[PDB]
RNA sequence: CCCAUAGUAGGCCUAAAAGCAGCCACCAAUUAAGAAAGCGUUCAAGCUCAACACCCACUACCUAAAAAAUCCCAAACAUAUA
């Protein structure tokens, strides 16, 4: 949105590396692919993928790292 | 007039200061965040008769509020 | 006449168009100089709403009607048949001319209230509670305004508002 | 024939018409081909195409259509009009 | 709906209908043109 | 009290309507039709496609590049000319929207090869020097050899 | 194909100076010091003067009696000036300025003490009198439209007619009045005094022939 | 005088009679008339 | 500030020498048979020409446009 | 579909008209302007010409270069830079038949005339009608006649422009 | 019931008004369409209508109704002959 675009402009004009984290994944409106496509097209960033969900809305249980091929089962 | 760049445009406006009470709020609400504006002093122009009557009534209420208005509203 | 025939065989719908037979007019008209089917048989202002045979020759088996370019009626005669056919489906006449429906005739709500000379729809008119004073009383309409030029035998005009 | 354009014509694969010029019962298929090859109904999708086959000794105005579900619909307009086959094709392409 | 004695079409998509004893002017493009016969 | 007639006017046979006098537009149409039918020998009636004017001018420019023309006429002014003259066997081919081609000298190969690029441009046929033919007739006539060798083979 | 009729050429109708309507004032240039009574015979019956046309071909035909004050004239002239073409249309007033005085007393006063003071002024208008006349180089649809628009606003009944329309309406009126089935005409009974009807009628009905009553006009009385 | 019935070529069953008459007229001789035909054909072309 | 103002300084001879102007002999004769000032009416064209019917059609279109101004 | 746009050759800055429409369409604007500039650099005069573009569903635009307008050619042949507000009572200039004939024979190679069987009579009638609707006037072929016509028209048009500017200043002063 | 390309951003203060802010003339091409007949437009896009192409029902008797306080009031029948 607007504030995200302004913070992105500042961080890109002063060159600050960062990583994206997605929060609140326990509602009936989870879609990381749409947000990633927005970051690709609407902004001037690069594509990436580090975690895979196993169920949304009311089925969030854990995440994967897809770097060591070993998911995490939070308890 | 109106300018413009690659992504958006740049409007050249000419609005008096009397009609600048809550222009930022509606300008933002009608632009979805990514809209800004700058204001600077220009010149002077003749006043509209509605605002003329408004400022006349205001000066009358400030000086003596009992020539007709509140003089008849109370008696 | 013409009908449509659709058949299913091997996921291939075969929609055909077979033309069947149909009767024609009698080869002896009383008034061949007439321009309308009603006028050629001297039925000008001689029919009523009880004639189920005359009304069944200008309508559709599913309750519809036919235009003027197909039948042959004029402007004032086509409206009389259109009004008389509406007075028949409400009075229980023409039981075979009911509209097609899947399975909606399950809950029989209001019972078969017998009626005749019905001009307007039942479930639409408003009940008259005031009825006016006396001189300007609001009477209930009956009959049809286009059926006033018919032949009478009672030495009195057709009272449509009483 | 704007209903066919407002509905849609994407799942269809290939359609074609066959009739004879010298016959007197080929106006229905002719106006059907004219309406199906308009501007909106043709520009609403680019993954389909039509075939205009004209024969002399055909003696039959058959129109065979089929969509992406592997089905097949052939309608011979020997006695049917244009609106009938139009609404039939519309219902068949909307229901499936 | 608005009570109007003399009904008329305010644009193009307005179509006249006869329902429940009154003439109504329905419109899908401009819903502001809904009129009711009194 | 209005006068009540004994016979209603809608029941008696109405007198015939007076025939209107023919205007000059239809006269000029028939004249130019006869003109283009006497001088030109090759015509091809094809169903007019209800396409956009952009592709229409595109195909017009593609046709006229080979030194040919195009002109159509309404059926109301064409059916009498087709039923009173010698082309009495072409009246069932003008019952709807169609386009007539006026091209001087026989050049059926190039026009067929340039119209077959679109699979939505059918044609009912036409006459080739007082010889009525169809679409398949045209596509098998375009494969005939050159005129000089056919003239000299005898 | 369809025929193409030639459009009616407008070359014999030249627009004069001042195509818009003139200004109508309230009181005249000289006030009337003598108070006149409210003579009701100036609007009862058919009109005598200002009946036929003069310059234009379109005019509003009145079908009833009534009075028009300054506000009505102002509304009419404003509507004409705002709904016309100054380069193609022009109108000329047919009724004179209002001059009939009307005396009004004070609000909440006893009955007596003579007549009141003169306030406004009106003008008498009978039935069949042309209110305003407008011509130009236009046709018949638009002028009839914006003339009926004003005629519907008038107190009395009025319609927008022309020359051919007035001729046709007079022709059908005389056709209906000369082809009567029942042989009992109102004029024959009123003039010959049948069944002693002259006791409840009026001497003015001999010339009106039952076509007028007070100020209205029934065109279906025959 | 109108035109012909407009046949087709996909089903060879009928042929114009004038061609048959011309062929029957020109195909019933030896070689002198063939030489005369060649002479009258090469006179122009 | 941008504007297409390329008015060449033509006096009395710069309009025939700057461009390859051809004399009147090389130009065909049928190029001067066109109209000049006023256009063409209806009583100047014979009823056996397309121009008269086109003018009549244009007049009919103008009449229809002037008529359909108040109706909806 | 297609988008009608008439911009200047050597002056095609990304924004005015050709901006919001190109942004909402889904195609680029800077690349289009750069391509138009590199295509129009061949013109050594910067003549404004119309542009017919087409966009395909896969987001890709094409440019088809045609012939310029007629008003610019008429103003260049007459010599005046701005048109007049009246016709007949205030003529802007005079143009001989040779100039309009050359303009027609040069323009009769665009995508609108080369794809239609149109002769020279039709195009010269069209350009004569356009000149009459503009504010100028045509004439047979007047050598010395058009020379004297220009000699007097320079002065009368200078006087007309002076009086029009004076009237405009008066109307601007009455404010 | 269907149907719409182009000479152009026709001429001008306002930055421009490109078919709806004002002036006299309101041109002109193929069959056929108005330098604009009705909505949404600072300047452009979106929709119809008149005009071809196409069939071709009436394509329209013009407009003329209303709700106060104890509770609305006799009932009924369009069809055995003035
Ligand atoms: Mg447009
Ligand atoms: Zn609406
Ligand atoms: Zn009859």
């Amino acid at each position: 949105q607007c504030q995200t675009m302004t913070v992105n402009r500042q961080m890109k004009r002063y060159n600050v590396p960062f990583l994206t984290f997605i929060n609140k994944l326990d509602r009936m409106g989870s879609n990381p692919a749409r947000a990633l496509q927005q970051m690709r097209s609407k902004l001037n960033h690069n594509a990436a993928f580090m975690q895979i969900p196993m169920g949304l809305e009311g089925n969030f249980k854990g995440i994967v790292d897809l770097i060591e091929e070993r998911a995490i089962y939070f308890d | 007039g109106q300018d413009g760049v690659e992504d958006y445009f740049t409007l050249y406006a000419d609005v008096p200061l009397n009609d600048m009470f809550g222009y930022s709020t509606e300008l933002r609400s009608c632009t979805e965040g990514k809209g800004e504006y700058t204001m600077e002093y220009s010149r002077y122009q003749p006043c509209l008769p509605s605002t003329q009557e408004d400022v006349i009534n205001k000066y009358l209420e400030a000086t003596g509020q009992l020539p007709v208005k509140k003089g008849k509203a109370k008696n | 006449f013409r009908e449509v025939v659709e058949t299913q065989e091997g996921k291939t719908t075969i929609i055909e168009g077979r033309i069947t037979a149909t009767p024609k007019e009698s080869p002896n008209p009383p008034n061949p100089s007439g321009q309308c089917p009603i006028c050629r048989w001297n039925l000008k202002h001689k029919y009523n709403y009880d004639d189920v045979l005359l009304l069944s020759q200008f309508i559709r088996p599913h309750g519809g009607m036919l235009p003027r370019k197909i039948t042959g009626l004029c402007q004032e005669e086509h409206r009389k048949i259109e009004e008389c056919v509406k007075m028949a489906h409400r009075a229980g006449l023409l039981p075979n001319h009911r509209p097609r429906l899947p399975e909606g005739v399950v809950p029989k709500s209001k019972p078969q209230l017998n009626r005749y000379l019905t001009r307007w729809a039942p479930g639409s008119v408003k009940p008259i509670y005031k009825k006016g004073p006396r001189w300007n009383r609001v009477r209930m309409p009956v009959g049809s305004p286009l059926l006033r030029d018919n032949v009478c035998y009672s030495r009195t005009p057709w009272k449509l508002y009483h | 024939a704007a209903a066919l354009a407002r509905l849609g014509l994407r799942p269809v694969k290939q359609v074609r018409v066959q009739f004879c010029p010298f016959e007197k019962n080929v106006e229905s298929t002719r106006t059907f081909l004219q309406t199906v090859s308009s501007e909106k109904v043709r520009s609403t999708n680019l993954n389909c195409s039509v075939i205009a086959d004209v024969r002399h000794d055909g003696s039959e105005p058959c129109v065979d259509v089929l969509f992406g579900d592997g089905h097949r619909l052939i309608m011979r307009g020997a006695h049917l009009t244009a609106l009938e086959m139009l609404t039939a094709f519309a219902s068949h392409i909307r229901a499936r | 709906f608005k009570n109007k004695t003399v009904l008329k079409k305010r644009c193009k998509d307005c179509y006249l209908v006869k329902r429940r004893g009154r003439w109504y002017v329905y419109c899908k493009t401009h819903p502001r043109h809904k009129q009711r016969q009194m | 009290i209005p006068p009540k007639p004994a016979i209603h006017p809608s029941c008696l046979p109405s007198p015939p309507s007076p025939p209107q006098e023919e205007i000059g537009l239809i006269r000029l149409l028939r004249r130019e039709i006869a003109a283009v039918f006497q001088d030109n020998r090759m015509i091809a009636v094809c169903q007019n496609v209800a396409l956009s004017a952009e592709d229409k001018l595109l195909m017009r420019h593609q046709l006229r590049k080979h030194k040919i023309l195009m002109k159509v006429f309404p059926n109301q002014v064409l059916k009498p000319f087709l039923e009173d003259s010698k082309y009495q066997n072409l009246l069932p081919l003008f019952v709807g929207h169609n386009m007539l081609l006026v091209s001087e000298e026989p050049k059926v190969k190039e026009m067929v090869r340039i119209l077959r690029t679109v699979p939505f441009l059918p044609l009912l046929g036409g006459c080739i020097d007082d010889t009525i033919l169809s679409r398949q007739g045209f596509i098998n006539y375009s494969k005939l050899p050159s005129l000089p060798l056919v003239q000299g083979e005898l | 194909v369809k025929t193409l009729l030639p459009v009616p050429s407008f070359e014999d109708v030249s627009i004069p100076e001042k195509p818009k309507l003139r200004f109508i004032e309230r009181a005249p240039l000289v006030p009337k010091v003598r108070r006149e009574p409210k003579n009701l015979s100036d609007i009862r019956g058919p009109s005598t003067e200002a009946t036929e046309f003069t310059e234009g071909n379109f005019a509003i035909l009145a079908l009833g009696g009534g009075y028009l004050h300054w506000g009505h004239f102002e509304m009419m002239r404003l509507t004409i000036n705002r709904s016309m073409d100054p380069k193609n249309m022009f109108a000329i007033w047919r009724v004179p300025a209002p001059f009939k005085p009307i005396t009004r007393k004070s609000v909440g006063h006893r009955m007596g003490g003579g007549k009141g003071a003169i306030d406004h002024y009106v003008t008498p208008v009978k039935a069949g009198r042309l209110v305003v006349e407008m011509g130009g180089r236009c046709e018949f649809e638009e002028v009839q439209g914006f003339l009926d628009q004003v005629a519907h606003k008038l107190p009395f009944a009025a319609k927008a007619v022309s020359r051919g329309t007035l001729e046709k309406m007079r022709k059908d009126q005389e056709e209906r009045e000369r082809n009567n089935q029942n042989p009992w005409t109102f004029e024959r009974i009123a003039t010959a005094n049948m069944l002693g009807i002259r006791k409840v009628l009026s001497p003015y009905d001999l010339t009106h022939k039952g076509k007028y009553w007070g100020k209205f006009y029934m065109p279906k009385r025959v | 005088e109108a035109l012909a019935g407009a046949p087709l070529d996909n089903a060879p069953k009928e042929y114009p009679p004038k061609i048959q008459q011309l062929v029957q007229d020109i195909a019933s001789l030896t070689l002198l008339e063939i030489s005369d035909l060649n002479e009258l054909l090469k006179k122009t072309l | 500030v941008q504007l297409t103002t390329y008015a060449m300084g033509v006096n009395i001879y710069k309009e025939g020498q700057d461009v390859p102007l051809k004399p009147d002999a090389e130009y065909p004769e049928w190029l001067f048979e066109m109209n000049l000032g006023p256009p063409k009416t209806l009583e100047e064209l014979d009823p056996e020409s397309r121009e008269y019917w086109r003018r009549l059609r244009k007049q009919n279109i103008w009449r229809h446009n002037r008529l359909s101004k108040n109706k909806r | 579909g297609v988008i009608r746009a008439i911009v200047r050759a050597g002056l095609a800055m990304p924004g005015p008209p050709l901006g919001p429409v190109l942004g909402q369409r889904g195609v680029s604007i800077n690349q289009f302007c750069k391509e138009f500039n590199e295509r129009t650099k061949d013109i050594k005069e910067g003549i404004p010409l119309p542009t017919k573009i087409l966009v395909k569903p896969d987001r890709t635009f094409e440019i088809k270069i045609g012939q310029p307008t007629v008003s610019y050619f008429l103003k260049a042949a007459a010599g005046i830079e701005k048109g007049a507000r009246q016709t007949g009572k205030e003529v802007a200039g005079l143009v001989t038949l040779k100039h309009v004939y050359e303009i027609a024979r040069i323009k009769a190679q665009d995508e609108a005339f080369a794809l239609q069987d149109v002769p020279l009579s039709s195009v010269v009638r069209s350009i004569i009608g356009s000149a009459r609707s503009l504010g100028i006037r045509v004439v047979k072929d007047l050598s010395s006649e058009e020379l004297a016509a220009f000699q007097k028209e320079r002065a009368i048009f200078l006087a007309a422009q002076k009086e029009a500017d004076l009237a405009a200043q008066e109307e601007a002063a009455k404010k």
